[PDB]
């Protein structure tokens, strides 16, 4: 099958890093051609650049900032694309900011060439030290919650089932 | 005088031999195409024949008067009727009624002509409660559907600079031209069809720049619509049938929405009700045509009896020596056993025909059989020695050996017709005298020609006859009208342009597949005349079938460890403990669900799943510790029920263990099986299975051995002859201008793009032809294997488009006796096994726990009594005549008119039809309400409390209350909420029920039984629950062919159920299977990346693919047939305590 799934934006310094973009063609079925553009807005100000350009081979774009460090992990072969996601290697601070793909496509139907595009929008936010990202922790911590909890029915019950028949034992 | 003399012909037998052979001249004439030669002449030939028969028929009884009573009798009447037709035509199916003689002249047929039409006389009391029953379906279901299969998926004009299709610039003038067009729209490649699309937030998408729109052309043909009455109910009744019903379902959830399966499971559910209901009409017909032949025939032998009573007041010594050595060996059981033994060995060495079998192999069977040839014949000539050869003639099973002895040695000779070395293993047979249950098989398929063989000619008649209707009235219009039919005007697979191909439209529309013949039928034949043949063909045919699978059954008849144990036993026993289980097995189950793709969207519910089944794990490991110290290693293992949650939990050990395979997700997939041990309902439909079970092995045993043969004999005809030579970009088979061989289908490969594709469900092997063979028993994908089948020429020849069509017959062959035969023994051993169960094994009854028990006898009082007198007279200048206003029959039947008229009122509601129609139905609407409302009301004031009483009446208030919020709800309008409210209108039509009575029985019936119908869909839900999340986690992502499109994929839980479901009823079940079966590249991407989730690759696989549908169907078909008997168990028991 096919499901877009929004990706992470909480990242760890000193590190490789993964937006993956997917754009799912409303009918993942009929033969396309496209293109990803990545563009970034940094917490400098509001303008934003190429960064990353892709058909069927590396499109690779000069930002020395971001440049000698790109990689696609996105979709490969078919050029028919859906997911897009490159990765960022050895990401610092410098990093923060936020993402805006492009897929444009030019879905060749088979009857008539036609085109759109879509918009996928990624604030990257870089923490040292990555942590578990607090449904982890929270889901952690409330299992322990039941599990004590129970431990304590079985033992609550034991004892007051226990007292509550010998008591009828000595009649017996 | 002269007249005397026509009566010595007309007595004769020697002149109806005449009449006997103008009918099989004339029967067989009238089958093939014209010829010139026999001239109409012939035509002019069987005329006057019937004319001469009829003249003495006549010129016997007497003048005008005389000729008269001649008419009393009605088989005479009829000739008359043809007889006038066919002369009157010197200046046609009444040519073809001339087979009808075929019935008259045969005084043992009218006793059946007799049956079948005094058992219709029965029946018209049930064709009222169903074709009622229909309608009220349909105006539900055409309120809720009007237009929706119309849906098309039409384009949004290009707003581009240039005026190259300039809409953005003008797109006024052409707009209803515009969407009509089939090159704007959209269809899929190999579709006839564009592509039904509902823009409801759920249902079936269409790529983008193209919208959802109504208007087009409709289904199919145009016999598919909604909108329109007849249409929709055509569909619904369809639906009743099951009669390829799953297109229907499928392009009913794409139009209207995903969500619309509640309509189609209140439709097929009823739809099956009322089938039964049919059934059990004849049931209690056919005992009374079989009470009849104990009634008088036992009274003919005391007729016979009483008046019979009353009249009576070196080498010859050798040629008995060594004959005696032969027959020595004969009779002593060490030749008997032997020769069951080479039976079933030469069955086995037959069977291993795998296709390519290289020299090895080739030689192997080649001169292994050659071996058993010694064996059968030396079994022959040792037994013409022994018994006087006419004595061991007379035993048929020696007369049957005889036969094949000869059969045998014709294939050494020949050195197409090596089906002629599988006629051995019809002597396992043979075996049967051994054996317990194949004899009955062989006892019923006997009794279809011995006893009951005159019912099998009116089923070989009745048959036949439709075939040379549809091939007089249509087999001239194929010819001139093909071209709607097809893309190039040759000539479909099934066509009434021959009398063969017309035979199988007849066979295959008794089958209960007659749409797709229809479809067809009615374009190029006609709307009218298509459509009187087919409703016939079922309701003669269907009727004829029925008595013949009736009534081949009714002729097949320490001190502190010790206190320690108690308190763990002990908190088992309570409630509380009891029911927290099961609401954590409910619980660990429902996240269970929740698997599948869309798990990697979103985030929290994978971390919810992956820590809470540790609990839901340690909640068991509890359990499965408490059940210990209460029960004890002993009577713990001993439980049936209690071995699983050893078993599903001890597989929750073995997962937390190998953090310190993946084989044991399977077996958490599992887990929501032990709700069969907890709900009380459930386990007596698992007990009552089980006590089937171990006999349905032997009814199973029988069958896989009796189909075994037709195995066999099916990979000699066909095997490796269904590879087909296909070009990729058409998926056109190679015509055969070009490709005769394989090993020159190769050359064209090399320079090109074209492959030698095999087919993929087939006869390659003994087993693989064993599934090829379940499909054609189920008639889902039949198709396509038979049209492979039919075009097969040789081990390595491509087939051209149709040779040897004469091997249809090796399917109609098999369907009736490894279908009809085979089933009617299979119902004829549960029908009974419930006889035994019930009596002697049975506490009361079945299906039901203890409650149960007392609630439907809670509804036995229900029905039986309750009877109030006259009531609130209540005399008063304020309310005086009022009591004549209710209680008169002035009244009653007239309000029966009010509905009867607003029941028409909703079935001119057709689609497209204007406002001012439109505005009428709308003024009618607000009448109709104001006349029943107004009425309730008067009933309210004249009998103040009393009234309230009758549950009719509470009814009408129930419906009438509903109704007057069907108008304000309409004054405040969300399209979807809308029609549903038009629902609420269809209750006023369920108001005529009182008025029936004779619906009103049997429908109470549903009432009476629906709790015992309630479990046996409570294990069904569970059964399909289990197969889901099985599915899931499997068949997800295979590449979608087929009958997994966009919609109809194991993709979550939520496209599951649907999918199931429209194979519990074993629809469809080949269209899931393909894609399943089909494994790597090509057809494979494996590697493949699906876009968002963590797996590569689209493959199927085939081991996972096969057992999954076909240990399906085994459970989707013991589960109904269960159903079918707590049904029929109940209305079967109402006609006994009724007549006596
Ligand atoms: C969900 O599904 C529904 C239907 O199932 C879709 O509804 C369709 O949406 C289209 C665009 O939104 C509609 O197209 C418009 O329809 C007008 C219809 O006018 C017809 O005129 C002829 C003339 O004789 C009449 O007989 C017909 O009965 C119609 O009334 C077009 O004329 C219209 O073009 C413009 O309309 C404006 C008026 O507002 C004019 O002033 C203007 O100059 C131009 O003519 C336009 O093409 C389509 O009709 C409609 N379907 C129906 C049955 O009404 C939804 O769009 C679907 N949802 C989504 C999101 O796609
Ligand atoms: C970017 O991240 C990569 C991995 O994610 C880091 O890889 C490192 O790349 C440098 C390249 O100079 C490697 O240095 C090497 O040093 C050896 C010995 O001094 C020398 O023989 C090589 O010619 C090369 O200069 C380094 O070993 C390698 N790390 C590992 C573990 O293999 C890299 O640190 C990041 N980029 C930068 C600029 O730091
Ligand atoms: C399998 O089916 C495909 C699809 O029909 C066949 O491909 C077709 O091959 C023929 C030549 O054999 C092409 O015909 C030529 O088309 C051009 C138009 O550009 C025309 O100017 C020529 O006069 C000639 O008609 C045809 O275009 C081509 N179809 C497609 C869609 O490419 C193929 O031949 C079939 N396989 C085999 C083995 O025959
Ligand atoms: C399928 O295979 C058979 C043989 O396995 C093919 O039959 C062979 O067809 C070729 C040409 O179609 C024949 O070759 C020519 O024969 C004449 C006869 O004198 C000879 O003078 C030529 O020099 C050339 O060899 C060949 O004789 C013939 N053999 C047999 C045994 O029939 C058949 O053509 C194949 N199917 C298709 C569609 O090609
Ligand atoms: C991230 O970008 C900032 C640009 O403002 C860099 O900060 C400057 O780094 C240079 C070293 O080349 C120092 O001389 C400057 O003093 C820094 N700026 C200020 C305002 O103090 C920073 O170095 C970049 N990050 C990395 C890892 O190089």
């Amino acid at each position: 099958a096919c499901v877009e799934v929004d990706s992470d934006t909480e990242a760890v310094v000193g590190h490789g890093f993964k937006l993956g973009c997917i754009s799912c063609k409303m009918r993942g079925e009929v033969q396309a051609s496209a293109t990803v553009d990545w563009w970034f807005m940094a917490k400098g100000e509001s303008e934003f650049s190429h960064i990353y350009s892709y058909i069927d081979m590396t499109g690779m774009v000069n930002d020395e900032r971001f440049l000698d460090r790109l990689n696609w992990m996105g979709s490969k072969n078919t050029f028919d694309l859906q997911d897009g996601s490159i990765y960022i290697l050895n990401v610092t601070l410098n990093d923060t900011g936020t993402y805006r793909c492009y897929f444009d496509r030019t879905l060749t139907f088979n009857y008539y060439e036609f085109r759109t595009n879509i918009n996928k929008t990624i604030t990257l936010n870089v923490v040292p030290k990555a942590t578990r990202g607090t449904a982890s922790i929270l889901s952690e911590v409330m299992m322990y919650v039941s599990i004590i909890g129970l431990q304590l029915w079985l033992l609550v019950e034991m004892v007051y089932c226990y007292r509550k028949i010998a008591a009828a034992g000595e009649e017996a | 005088p002269i007249r005397r003399g026509a009566i010595r012909v007309f007595v004769n037998s020697a002149f109806n031999f005449f009449i006997m052979f103008t009918i099989f001249s004339n029967c067989i004439f009238m089958t093939i195409s014209n010829p010139p030669a026999w001239s109409k002449i012939v035509e002019y030939t069987f005329t006057g024949i019937y004319t001469f028969e009829v003249i003495v028929k006549v010129l016997s009884r007497g003048f005008c008067i005389g000729h008269f009573t001649f008419l009393r009798d009605p088989w005479n009447w009829l000739d008359f009727s043809v007889v006038t037709m066919t002369y009157i035509t010197e200046f046609r199916t009444f040519r073809v009624l001339r087979a009808l003689k075929t019935i008259t002249i045969f005084p043992g047929l009218k006793t059946i002509v007799r049956a079948l039409i005094e058992s219709m006389k029965q029946m018209g009391d049930v064709v009222i409660l169903t074709v009622f029953s229909l309608a009220v379906f349909t105006l539900a279901g055409m309120q809720l559907f009007m237009g929706n299969l119309r849906h098309k998926c039409i384009r949004w004009p290009i707003s581009n600079v240039t005026l190259d299709y300039e809409s953005a610039y003008n797109t006024t003038f052409d707009f209803t031209a515009y969407i009509e067009n089939e090159e704007n729209q959209y269809f899929l490649d190999g579709a006839l069809d564009a592509l039904l699309c509902g823009n409801n937030s759920d249902a079936g998408k269409c790529p983008e720049g193209y919208t959802c729109m109504k208007a087009g052309r409709n289904p199919n043909y145009g016999y598919t619509n909604y909108d329109n009455f007849a249409w929709t109910f055509l569909c619904l009744f369809r639906l009743m049938l099951q009669d390829y019903w799953e297109n229907l379902y499928q392009m009913t959830l794409r139009a209207a929405g995903k969500s619309y399966m509640v309509f189609f499971i209140m439709v097929i559910f009823l739809g099956s009700f009322y089938l039964i209901n049919l059934i059990l009409a004849v049931v209690a017909m056919a005992y009374e045509e079989q009470n009849q032949a104990t009634l008088a025939e036992a009274q003919e032998k005391e007729a016979e009896f009483q008046r019979a009573v009353e009249q009576l007041r070196n080498c010859c010594g050798p040629w008995v020596f060594l004959k005696k050595w032969v027959h020595f060996v004969m009779m002593d059981p060490f030749t008997d056993l032997f020769i069951t033994l080479c039976i079933i060995l030469n069955t086995l060495f037959m069977s291993i025909e795998h296709h390519p079998m290289n020299e090895s192999f080739q030689s192997l069977l080649s001169a292994g059989n050659l071996v058993f040839t010694t064996i059968f014949a030396a079994e022959m000539v040792l037994k013409i020695i022994a018994l006087d050869p006419y004595y061991y003639f007379q035993q048929t099973w020696n007369i049957f050996d005889s036969i094949i002895v000869s059969l045998s040695l014709l294939e050494l000779g020949l050195s197409g017709m090596s089906v002629l070395r599988s006629l051995r293993l019809l002597r396992i047979f043979k075996l049967a005298k051994s054996w317990p249950t194949l004899n009955i098989l062989i006892k019923i398929i006997c009794n279809s020609v011995g006893a009951l063989g005159n019912l099998t000619i009116v089923l070989a008649i009745i048959v036949f006859i439709f075939a040379l209707v549809g091939f007089q009235l249509f087999g001239k219009n194929y010819k001139e009208y093909v071209c709607k039919i097809s893309d190039d005007c040759e000539l479909p697979r099934w066509h009434m342009n021959d009398f063969f191909h017309s035979f199988l439209i007849v066979f295959r529309a008794l089958c209960g597949e007659w749409i797709e013949t229809m479809w067809d039928c009615m374009e190029v034949g006609g709307v009218p005349m298509c459509l009187a043949v087919y409703m016939m063909v079922i309701i003669i045919g269907n009727l004829v079938m029925l008595n013949l699978f009736l009534a081949l059954l009714l002729s097949s008849f320490g001190k502190i460890w010790w206190n320690l144990r108690r308190t763990c036993y002990t908190i088992v026993e309570h409630d509380y403990f009891e029911t927290f289980i099961i609401f954590m097995i409910l619980l660990s189950s429902g996240v269970l669900a929740f698997e599948d793709i869309y798990i990697w969207r979103r985030r929290v519910i994978k971390v919810i799943l992956e820590y809470a089944d540790k609990v839901f794990t340690y909640v068991f490991i509890v359990e499965m510790l408490l059940k210990w110290v209460a029960y004890g290693f002993k009577r713990y293992f001993t439980d049936a029920w209690c071995w699983l949650d050893f078993v599903i939990v001890g597989a929750s050990i073995m997962g937390i263990t190998s953090s310190l395979i993946k084989n044991l997700r399977t077996i958490r997939a599992l887990r929501p099986l032990r709700a069969l041990s907890r709900f009380e309902g459930m386990k007596v439909v698992v007990r009552a299975l089980l006590g089937a079970i171990p006999s349905i092995m032997n009814v199973l045993l029988v069958c896989l051995m009796f189909w075994l043969i037709f195995s066999i004999m099916g990979v000699n005809l066909f095997a490796g002859k269904f590879y087909r030579c296909i070009n990729t970009t058409t998926d056109e088979i190679l015509p055969v201008e070009e490709v005769n061989n394989r090993s020159d289908c190769m050359a064209l490969m090399y320079t090109n793009e074209v492959r030698w594709v095999n087919l993929k469900v087939n006869y390659d092997n003994a087993g693989m032809g064993y599934l090829s063979l379940l499909q054609v028993s189920t008639f889902k994908g039949w198709m396509d294997i038979m049209y492979a089948a039919v075009d097969s020429r040789e081990v390595e020849d491509q087939p051209i488009y149709e040779i040897n069509v004469y091997m249809y017959l090796y399917f109609v062959i098999f369907i009736v006796f490894g279908a009809f035969f085979t089933l009617n023994l299979f119902i004829g051993v549960i029908i009974d096994n419930f006889n035994r169960q019930k009596q002697k094994l049975g506490g009361e009854d079945l299906f039901m726990t203890e409650e149960q028990k007392k609630y439907y006898n809670a509804m036995k009082k229900l029905g039986s009594k309750k009877a109030a007198k006259c009531i609130p007279r209540p005399s008063n200048v304020v309310q005086g005549v009022v009591y004549d206003i209710v209680t008169q029959p002035f009244t009653d039947i007239f309000i029966m008119a009010l509905i009867c008229i607003n029941m028409v009122a909703m079935m001119v509601e057709s689609e497209d039809q204007s406002q001012v129609k439109k505005d009428i139905l709308s003024q009618i609407n607000v009448i109709f309400v104001i006349i029943f409302t107004v009425e309730c009301l008067l009933k309210l004031l004249a009998l103040r409390q009393y009234f309230f009483t009758v549950g009719w009446n509470v009814f009408d208030f129930a419906v009438v209350v509903i109704s007057i919020i069907g108008l304000l709800l309409s004054d405040i309008i969300s399209p979807t909420l809308f029609r549903v409210i038009r629902l609420a209108r269809i209750a006023r039509v369920l108001r005529l029920i009182r008025a029936a009575k004779g619906i009103r029985t049997l429908l109470f019936a549903l009432m009476m039984s629906l709790p015992a119908l309630f479990n046996i869909g409570l294990l069904l839900f569970l059964i399909m629950f289990i197969f889901s999340i099985f599915g899931m986690s499997n068949f997800a992502y295979v590449k979608k062919q087929g009958g997994v499109d966009d919609i109809f994929n194991f993709e979550t839980f939520g496209n599951s159920m649907i999918c199931l479901f429209e194979i519990t009823t074993s629809a469809g079940w080949d269209g899931l299977l393909l894609p399943t079966l089909n494994t790597g590249p090509p057809d494979c991407d494996p590697d493949v990346e699906n876009p968002g989730t963590d797996v590569r690759g689209n493959c199927g696989n085939p081991g996972k693919g096969i057992t999954f549908f076909c240990s399906y169907i085994i459970l989707s078909f013991l589960v109904v047939v269960n159903m079918y008997i707590a049904i029929i168990l109940e209305n079967f028991g109402v006609a006994q305590e009724e007549s006596s």
